[PDB]
RNA sequence: AGUUCUAUUGUGUUAGCAUGGUUUCGA
RNA sequence: UAAUACAGGGUUGAACUGUGGGUUAGUUUCAAUGCCCAAGGCAGAGCACUGGAUUGGAUACCCAGGGAACUGUGCUCCCAUUAAUAAGAAUC
RNA sequence: UUUUUUUUUUUUUUU
RNA sequence: UUUUUUUUUUUUUUUUUUUUUUUUUUUUUUU
């Protein structure tokens, strides 16, 4: 005995009333004169947050078991970014472990089977290592050897 | 099915009494529709204590012996119990076969790597 | 009751890639635009911009 | 380094959606807009005593000075709606029991963070806003004061 | 990497996604989605759906748009009624 | 084809240790999973670890 | 359908009960009593046969006495003179230090 | 870990506190009760000092509650100088 | 007919958006003679499952109270004229299952057929 | 059974290391056990409290250690971490070398033993680049050197 | 020049005040008499630290006080 | 001054050590009573049985180690109240078996010359004996003939054999 | 849900063995 | 509760089966301790019982001795009656 | 003398 | 009564599974 009713008074149904519905009781039984904000509000009523929040969902976490694989092919990503707060190996969305996996997840989507997307990532990574990164070091690099200012010979 | 026997002499026991010891267990083997697979040894082994068998005196070490036969699963208790009266013998123990753990097609990298 | 005939979730699915002769599920994200509110947040500043109306909150 | 429970299910908020922000702003002008063209308006900026960034005036107007005894839950900001018009909350999972009867407009500024684990700030919130990096409220308004 | 960077992609954009086309999963009576026009209730709006196996618009389509639209626009409640489609492309 | 699931309900009973001071159990030992347990793979996201055997074959 | 599912049943099992073979082959190998014994009993058979012929007496006779013979001197090879003491192997291997 | 020969079943408050690791009341059930709000009305209960009730309206236990009021308070100030504009702005 | 009341549970809920319900020929022409009255947003066979909305109206919902009237193990049978006496001065929806189908009370009286009280929907005392 | 050696030690130091050993494996727990003789029941719920009271004690004695730990050190941790907070280098003086390109205007706004060190010193630098002093000094430029030269010509 | 790009700000580094430990909560009377144990093997006291990371349980005789709230309201009022 | 971490943990965070790690899988063959080599790390000053927050093993193994351990101790082939000694640190086969399998390892290291005399004698006494390590690592001494066709060819420019190994992308 | 096969076994029964507290003996 | 023999239960893989079920007398097994009967013995314990303490007026509390009771294919279920205070279906 | 008790006794050993 | 040594008889739970880690997944309105 006592709060023995699943489906009853225990789940109260009280129905949500804003104060442009409260105010215009009020001011129609004589209770309370209407005040000059009393219009403003009623062109513009504010918008309905009760029935918003319905439509939250709760999705599986599919990186905890995708970032697995990443990891043991290829374990020399705990390494880079390992001083910086947040990143854990006892990750930040910055950190390569989360950037890699994400394409492979966006990738699935058009159609991709799973061991399709890893090939695509991988290949799709290599390129930016070898021409963007490779490019950039070496492209610098050979400005220093211009640097021969300092040899008597130079003059 | 098979089966397999881990028996650990003494050093009062010599050649002749080993080839008695198995000639006579064979008997059991062949009177169960039986039959022998293989006779190895293990050579001297240490012991962690001293092993004070009644009757038999005090012993620090002995020759290890194994033996994998098959026959009938009611013969093991007359095996066991035959063990226990001869002389010698002072201490056994009967051990399955498995499939893949046994000391035939399982003797090689153990120690090493 | 195995032989039965009920409309599931598998089942319409299959007829439906049936006719694409060998057109596959597809999703869609969320349309993120930066002029949705950059363009929009100047116009609600000049009904604040008054110095006697922010010059006393953000003193 | 973390002993505690890894989470699995990551839930969805979409109270702060982007696309929602479109219309919350919409709508929301449009009720500013109609209140300013009356005279003799004022408004009310509630905050926190962590809020440093957001200067505070000595003396508040309203406020109410009660005992423990006979504290049942009391209205502080009872005598709120005769001076005022309009308040602007930005701590509304603390300014939670005062203004739930409040018989002026609310636009409380709040985080999903709060939102999705103290859903009870909706119902006292009638007009929501939006807050862009949802961190702090002190730093929060006054970018978008000061903007370009 | 950087947020700031050009190709950036935020991990949590992506894991949300979610199939335009299923948002019309309930309809109204009947749970083999096979009628040419359906109708969700709603307060004040009137939805309606056209779902097809190929988009084409026969007699029997008709008929049953005929009557949701005027037993949508006689209903006082309903100031202004919706319409949109169902097939991917089409 | 369309086939529902079947009662939970199975023959025997709940685990039973004897009384006094000769500890035994009556109907079922401690290695007992009950009709309504979750599935293993939620009760054991771990899985086999990097050292484990990968054949149980004993 | 239910009959082709047979044929495929029928392939499984067997690739399983390939496999056992295997396993029972390495014993047979690995053993050497079981060859000893095997080798010395067709010895005799022949012997028994091939001296009947020449003396002209039953075989029935011969086999037998020989038979009885076989299992007194079986244990004759063993044990392979295993006298390797572990613990006087292993001291001089490096692997341990006491006397 | 030792064998137990036995098991206990309690039904009092009183022991259930001791023998079972706690008795922290968990979240409840959505689907049997409601989530519990901070807007709920107040339990009705007298206020009471001694056994003296108090219903008019006109040194070391303050010590403590300073050391934890102050001294904690002030160290979060510190988190928030080097973030707001001494050097989230340059 | 045991199906049937299992439903009244799952669509009894405040705080939530969609139900399942075990899927029955007899569930499925219940939903929709309720949907025709707006109790229901929409439904769908999910194959072993039926998925159920709800819905919502400034935060209460639409159904408050349910009352089964009919259960397996008997059997509530009305006359036409004793109907009426029972259902009156009431907003209350009773499902009535006539000869003829499923219906509501409103069309039994109509037609003076004899149905079967099988459960109300949105009924007081 | 715990036997120990007293090497370049007083007794009273050696003592303490034996007195503890016991504790361990419970030596004077099961010494008086056995002394007296304990009824059946009591064991049943002797051995089901030891169970909830045990588990407790190590959480308490960890937090006890990082009081001590944090007493020494003081500083507080607070809710500091936010996703939107990008740990940039503070004032973040090393960068790449100039292409040459930013290398002309710096002497355009600094020509005035101080500050004129920097001249006749960077000049000459762009003199030898081009090629007007050393035949051999003359370099490439960066229009020539990435177009057919690094993404057709590579190794691989 | 190959630096790290990123200030090193990890909690390994600079040591906190922090439980990186989950634990259900306790009674207070119950773990009231544990903590003199240990500090009878030989500022604030232990017992009100631990008070303010909520892990002690909400007993009969010991309650959580409330947030302060009449000291802690600052309003500013601006015309509109 | 690292940080101090509780002893007390979830079974889901387990760090062993590298010398144990290796020990548990043992060529992924469930440990018996026959290795005696492996079963002196799971016990303690006065022999008893280890818990399992102690050396760290999973659920299905921790059974089957205390098995082997209790079954060595009854053939009085372990110790009973301290730990094993290093006469006893073998397991249960052919002692010569255990000589040849120890040369093997050294040859392997750092490449003993006196173990590779020892085991070619061997070889020729002891037929009936496993060579198969022994024999694979001299088999794989083919590199050091191949080598010396790259150098002939080298002479005449022959520079194409490294282009190609090279030319992987 | 149930039958067959395969991996897994501190669940029921079980005569000899090993170790151990107490007890017992004194070429 | 290491070894071995007989036969159950639980988890996973394949095949088969194609509604086989929930509860349960005029029913049937098992079931701590105590008691009758029976078998028994040579250890460790102890009810009754004259064996060394009581009082500020009465006692079994604190030692020691001590022939019942402690292994059963049996007679047999009185209790604080053996893994919560529901044997099933539906909503996560 | 030994054993035992808050304390003590009974009991046991005899050069 | 203490210590030491070398084989009689009865009996068999000390060591060995565990932070109660599923949407925390469940216990009864009020004082």
């Amino acid at each position: 005995k006592g709060a023995v009713h699943y489906t009853g008074t225990n789940f109260r149904r009280v129905q949500r009333l804003d104060i442009v519905d409260r105010m215009r009781a009020l001011v129609a039984q004589g209770l309370v004169d209407a005040p000059l904000w009393l219009s403003a509000a009623e062109r513009a009523p504010p918008m309905e947050l009760s029935n918003l929040k319905l439509m939250d969902r709760k999705v599986h976490n599919k990186y905890l078991s995708l970032t697995q694989a990443v990891l043991k092919k290829y374990p020399n990503m705990r390494f880079q970014d390992c001083y910086v707060d947040g990143n854990d190996w006892s990750y930040r969305a910055d950190h390569p472990v989360m950037q890699f996996v994400a394409l492979q997840l966006r990738l699935m989507n058009l159609g991709l089977d799973r061991h399709a997307a890893f090939r695509e990532a991988e290949q799709a990574f290599y390129a930016r290592r070898m021409q963007l990164e490779k490019q950039q070091k070496l492209n610098m690099a050979a400005a220093v050897v211009a640097a021969a200012a300092r040899d008597p010979s130079a003059f | 099915v098979f089966y397999e026997t881990f028996v650990l002499f003494s050093k009062r026991v010599q050649r002749a009494d080993i080839r008695q010891l198995l000639k006579q267990q064979e008997a059991l083997i062949t009177k169960h529709h039986g039959s022998m697979l293989a006779v190895r040894d293990l050579g001297w082994r240490k012991t962690a204590f001293r092993v004070i068998k009644p009757r038999q005196g005090i012993f620090w070490f002995g020759r290890l012996f194994y033996f994998s036969f098959g026959a009938n699963p009611a013969a093991i208790t007359e095996m066991s119990q035959s063990l226990q009266s001869t002389n010698g013998v002072l201490r056994h123990a009967t051990v399955r076969m498995k499939k893949r753990h046994n000391l035939m097609t399982y003797n090689h990298h153990i120690h090493a790597r | 009751k195995h032989l039965d005939h009920v409309p599931t979730e598998r089942a319409r699915q299959l007829a439906e890639q049936r006719s694409a002769f060998e057109p596959h599920l597809r999703v869609k994200l969320e349309k993120e635009k930066f002029l949705r509110d950059c363009m929009r947040e100047q116009e609600n500043l000049a009904a604040l911009f008054t110095e006697t109306e922010k010059e006393t909150l953000l003193g | 380094m973390n002993f505690n429970r890894i989470p699995t299910r990551l839930s969805t908020h979409y109270v702060c959606d982007p696309y929602t922000t479109l219309m919350h702003y919409r709508r929301t002008f449009k009720f500013l807009q109609a209140l300013k063209a009356k005279p003799n308006c004022r408004a009310l900026c509630l905050g926190n005593k962590n809020q440093v960034n957001i200067s505070w005036p000595k003396h508040f107007d309203g406020l109410t000075v009660v005992t423990s005894a006979v504290a049942a839950q009391s209205s502080i900001l009872s005598s709120a709606s005769v001076y005022y018009s309009l308040i602007i909350c930005l701590d509304p999972v603390l300014f939670a029991k005062h203004l739930y009867r409040i018989n002026v407009p609310v636009l409380g500024v709040c985080t999903p963070r709060e939102i999705h684990e103290h859903p009870e700030i909706l119902k006292v919130i009638d007009y929501l806003l939006p807050a862009p990096c949802s961190r702090t409220d002190a730093a929060l308004r006054q970018l978008l004061q000061r903007e370009f | 990497f950087f947020r700031t960077d050009p190709g950036f992609i935020d991990p949590e954009d992506v894991l949300f996604a979610e199939d335009p086309v299923r948002t019309w999963s309930h309809a109204d009576g009947g749970g083999d989605l096979a009628e040419e026009v359906l109708e969700r209730s709603n307060v004040g709006m009137g939805t309606c759906i056209l779902n097809n196996a190929s988009g084409v618009l026969n007699m029997k389509g008709l008929c049953g748009l005929f009557r949701k639209l005027r037993d949508l626009e006689v209903n006082p409640l309903k100031r202004f009624v919706v319409l949109t489609s169902r097939h991917r492309h089409f | 084809p369309v086939v529902f699931p079947h009662t939970r309900a199975r023959a025997g009973g709940k685990p039973i240790m004897m009384r006094g001071k000769s500890g035994k159990w009556h109907w079922l030992g401690p290695y007992w999973k009950p009709p309504w347990a979750p599935s293993n793979k939620a009760r054991w996201p771990t899985g086999p670890e990097e050292w484990a055997w990968s054949d149980p074959t004993r | 359908e239910k009959k082709v599912t047979q044929s495929l049943q029928t392939a499984r099992v067997s690739r399983r009960k390939v496999a056992h073979v295997l396993w029972l082959k390495k014993l047979q190998d690995s053993s050497d009593f079981l060859q000893e014994q095997e080798e010395a009993a067709r010895g005799v058979a022949a012997l028994a046969r091939a001296r009947a012929k020449e003396t002209g007496e039953e075989e029935e006779e011969l086999l037998a006495t020989e038979m009885a013979k076989l299992k007194e001197n079986a244990f004759v090879n063993l044990p392979s003179r295993n006298v390797s003491v572990p613990d006087l192997l292993a001291q001089l291997g490096l692997n341990d230090e006491k006397v | 870990a030792p064998f137990p020969r036995g098991i206990v079943k309690p039904r009092s408050a009183k022991v259930r506190a001791i023998l079972n690791l706690s008795v922290e009341q968990r979240q409840p059930n959505p689907l049997r009760a409601p989530r519990k709000s901070l807007l709920d009305p107040p339990p009705c209960v007298a206020p009471l000092e001694k056994g003296n009730p108090k219903l008019d309206r006109q040194a070391l236990r303050a010590a403590e509650k300073n050391k934890a009021k102050k001294l904690e308070q002030e160290s979060l100030r510190h988190a928030q100088e080097l973030e707001r504009f001494y050097e989230e702005n340059c | 007919m045991q199906r049937a009341c299992e439903m009244v549970v799952s669509l009894l809920r405040v705080d939530a958006l969609s139900q399942r319900c075990p899927f029955h020929v007899l569930n499925v022409q219940i939903l929709d003679l309720l949907q025709r009255e707006g109790l229901i947003r929409g439904f769908k066979v999910d194959g072993t499952k039926i998925d159920i909305l709800l819905k919502h109206y400034k935060g209460a919902p639409v159904i408050r109270n349910i009352r089964v009237v009919s259960k397996p193990s008997r059997d509530i049978w009305l006359t036409p004229h004793e109907l009426k006496f029972r259902t009156r001065f009431n907003t209350g929806l009773w499902i009535m299952q006539t000869s003829c189908g499923v219906i509501s009370h409103r069309d039994c009286l109509r037609m003076g057929i004899g149905g079967k009280m099988l459960m109300a929907i949105n009924n007081g005392y | 059974s715990c036997h120990r050696h007293v090497f370049r030690a007083a007794p009273a130091a050696v003592f303490a290391s034996v007195q503890r050993w016991g504790r361990r494996n419970n030596v004077h727990k099961l010494t008086l056990l056995v002394q007296t003789y304990e009824k059946p029941c009591v064991k049943r719920t002797r051995i089901a409290e030891e169970k909830a009271y045990y588990p407790r004690w190590f959480y308490l004695r960890y937090a006890t250690e990082v009081i001590r730990y944090s007493l020494k050190h003081h500083l507080r941790l607070g809710q500091a971490l936010d996703p939107n907070d990008d740990q940039r280098l503070d004032a973040v003086k090393p960068l790449r070398l100039p292409s040459s390109e930013e290398r002309r205007q710096h002497l355009r706004h600094m020509e005035d033993v101080k500050l004129v060190l920097d001249i006749h010193s960077t000049r000459e630098l762009l003199a030898l680049e081009e090629g007007k002093h050393a035949r051999w000094g003359k370099s490439l430029s960066e229009e020539e050197l990435g177009k057919l030269f690094d993404a057709k010509r590579l190794d691989l | 020049m190959n630096g790290c790009s990123k200030r090193k700000s990890h909690r390994l580094l600079k040591p906190v005040f922090e439980l990186q430990q989950s634990f259900p909560k306790i009674q207070h009377w119950q773990g009231a008499e544990i903590l003199h144990r240990l500090k009878q093997k030989e500022s604030l006291e232990a017992l009100k630290l631990l008070e303010m990371f909520k892990v002690f349980n909400e007993t009969a005789r010991f309650k959580y006080p409330p947030p302060p709230v009449h000291s802690l309201v600052r309003g500013c009022a601006f015309p509109f | 001054d690292p940080f101090p971490t509780p002893h007390r943990v979830h079974e889901r965070f387990w760090d062993p050590s590298p010398d144990v790690r290796v020990a548990l899988k043992n060529n992924n063959v469930p440990i018996s009573w026959r290795d005696l080599h492996i079963l002196h790390h799971f016990v303690g000053e006065n022999g008893l049985i280890l818990p399992r927050r102690t050396t760290h093993a999973s659920r299905y193994q921790q059974r089957c180690i205390f098995k082997a351990i209790c079954m060595a101790r009854r053939m009085a082939l372990f110790p009973y109240d301290w730990k094993p000694t290093q006469g006893e640190l073998m397991p249960v086969m052919d002692p010569l078996q255990y000589l040849v399998d120890e040369l093997t390892s050294r040859y392997k290291a750092t490449g003993d010359l006196r173990a590779d005399a020892m085991l070619c004698v061997m070889l020729s006494k002891y037929p009936k004996l496993n060579y198969f390590r022994y024999l694979q690592y001299k088999a794989q001494t083919q590199k050091s003939e191949v080598e010396a066709m790259q150098q002939q060819e080298e002479e005449d420019r022959g520079d194409f054999s490294r282009l190609l190994r090279k030319y992987k992308r």
